[PDB]
């Protein structure tokens, strides 16, 4: 229904500059953020819309470098690197911030992405403790976990995300526990102080995927951090074998 | 619609009030009109709205927005004002991303400008935000939303904690008496940090949050701020009132007489520092059948009434 359709791919020289669109194609004020993901990285937030208060938020990695832009007549969100260098290819994405209509200064957001742009891929040419892997065998429960700081999960909500292959992220669990339409009650979350706990149960073939822990860090003018990301692997099921 | 005014497009929003774009029906002008009903008010802001229309009657400046008639019915109350085509810097901010520091330089002189003439007439404004910043026709400032402001004695302390969150100074947050200019050079400093950066250089998730980054006074510094610009600002975002910058200071700082020759600046800074009638607009007025020695009782006795708008909406 609605749908964040982002620009075609594009190389670009060193030194130069590229600017990323984002239109909102559906049912319309939104709270979108640039997120990158450079090839076989992790995810990372850059900047986008975080506050009652400011015009943008950037992290400060991107400070320097990010324009973030946005045009209400048109729905259309920018993103504009400048002084690009080999370390800048990437994949990005834009995600709108789920609980937007909610915030009021005094509400504290999740500051969970409802909905991914397809994402951008832009080559350039002449925080969160998760384990790197997790594996099991079918019908068994896998658990990953998640650790952090007092500044992040320690003051905020843990949301979780699902990564296929070729694929934007997807949430899969939001302000700690909860669960968007479509998310089956195998999967699971947790927090308890500094950590959170993502739990598979009944491991199924389908869920061989990366998973992404997230949460808002209060450090700085606020950011949000994400985790490695886990690869979970599938094995081979029990009943493949007499003897297994 | 609202006596001699066609109410249409809703242009603002405050804690009481409804901003609303309006057309004088006789003149043809464009107008804002701010409505407060008056019977969600208590007496403690009922006086605020009173001392806001008192304090707008004083201020008649290129780079603050203009009032032109009050109309006061036995439960409603509005504010007809200029209207700025163009937009607001926080708008602008959305739209274009961070100011280059000579479009920066523009603006930032012509909001200091506005705030030194009122300082001039004893008057601070104690809300300066981004939002308040309007733009004209010709992208030039306007600044807006008075309802905050008070008339302060040079050497007073005052005792009303109010003002835009990211821009409020410590003090405010802290529930101390303050100096009223000392509160405004804070929030000039936050105007030119988030101008030249098109973001806050204190900025949090919630309220609580913050306070704690205002309070902490420590704010990043990007490479592309020049180190003309991190001066004046450092200079300003200051945690003691006492070593702030004046507006003085800020008028003759080495980034404010950076590029080209400024002798308009000058002149309007020397002002701060210290007209006859339209015979073709009193003829016009005198042919609609308005009153010509009561139209010019309204315009010296300061009455802000039918007669007043008509002959200063003329005037353009
Ligand atoms: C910024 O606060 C105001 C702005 C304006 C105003 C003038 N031109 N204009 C143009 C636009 C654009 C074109 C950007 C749009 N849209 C927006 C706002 C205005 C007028 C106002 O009051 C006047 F009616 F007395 C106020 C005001 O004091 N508001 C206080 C909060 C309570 F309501």
């Amino acid at each position: 229904e609605v749908q964040l359709v982002q620009s075609g791919a594009g190389v670009k020289k060193p030194g130069s500059s590229v600017k990323v669109s984002c239109k909102s194609s559906g049912g319309t004020s939104s709270a979108v953020s640039w997120i990158r993901q450079a090839p076989g990285q992790g995810v990372e937030w850059m900047g986008g819309i975080t506050s009652i208060f400011g015009p943008a938020n950037y992290a400060q990695k991107f400070q320097d470098r990010l324009k973030i832009t946005a045009d209400k007549a048109t729905n259309t969100v920018y993103m504009e690197l400048s002084g690009l260098t080999f370390e800048d290819t990437a994949v990005y994405y834009c995600a709108r911030v789920g609980d937007y209509n909610f915030w009021n200064g005094h509400y504290r957001s999740g500051y969970y992405f409802d909905l991914w742009g397809r994402g951008t891929l832009v080559t350039v040419s002449s925080v969160l403790t998760q384990p790197p892997s997790a594996s099991g065998t079918p019908g068994q429960r896998v658990t990953i976990s998640c650790s952090g700081s007092s500044s992040n999960i320690g003051s905020n909500t843990v949301n979780w995300y699902q990564q296929l292959p070729g694929t934007a992220p997807k949430l899969l669990i939001y302000s700690n526990t909860q669960r968007p339409s479509g998310v089956p009650d195998r999967f699971s979350g947790s927090k308890s102080a500094t950590s959170a706990s993502l739990a598979i149960s009944g491991l199924q073939s389908e869920d061989e995927a990366d998973y992404y822990c997230a949460a808002w860090d209060d450090s700085l003018n606020g950011h949000v951090v994400f985790g490695g990301g886990t690869k979970v692997t599938v094995l081979g099921a029990a009943a493949e074998n007499l003897y297994f | 619609r609202i006596g001699y005014y066609e109410i249409d497009r809703t242009i603002g929003k405050g804690n009481f009030a409804v901003v609303k774009r309006a057309t004088h029906l006789v003149t043809k002008a464009k107008v804002a009109i701010k409505i407060i009903d008056k019977t969600q008010l208590d007496e403690e802001n009922l006086k605020k709205i009173f001392r806001e229309v008192q304090i707008m009657k004083m201020l008649s400046h290129p780079h603050i927005i203009r009032l032109y008639q009050v109309m006061e019915t036995e439960r409603m109350i509005y504010l007809v004002t200029e209207y700025a085509s163009g937009g607001e810097i926080f708008d602008h901010l959305v739209a274009h991303g961070r100011m280059a520091e000579k479009e920066a330089r523009r603006k930032f002189k012509q909001i200091v400008t506005a705030v030194y003439f009122c300082h001039s007439r004893n008057i601070v404004h104690r809300d300066l935000k981004a939002e308040n910043l309007l733009l004209d026709a010709n992208l030039n400032i306007k600044i807006a939303d008075f309802g905050f402001s008070n008339l302060f004695t040079p050497g007073q302390l005052l005792k009303t904690w109010c003002g835009s969150p990211p821009y409020a100074a410590p003090e405010l947050f802290e529930g101390k008496e303050y100096d009223g200019p000392k509160v405004d050079i804070w929030s000039l400093g936050v105007v030119l940090y988030v101008l030249v950066c098109g973001a806050l250089p204190f900025d949090g998730s919630t309220l609580q949050n913050l306070r704690a980054r205002v309070l902490s006074g420590k704010f990043r510094i990007p490479f592309f701020m020049s180190t003309e610009c991190e001066h004046l600002i450092r200079h300003m975002l200051v945690l003691d009132p006492n070593k702030r910058l004046s507006m003085e200071q800020i008028c003759k700082h080495k980034w404010m007489k950076l590029g080209d020759a400024d002798p308009n600046f000058d002149r309007l800074i020397a002002e701060s520092q210290q007209d006859p009638l339209n015979e073709d607009v009193l003829l016009a007025m005198e042919d609609m059948g308005l009153d010509k020695e009561q139209t010019l009782q309204s315009l010296r006795s300061d009455a802000y009434d039918h007669y007043s708008a008509i002959y200063s909406l003329l005037c353009d």
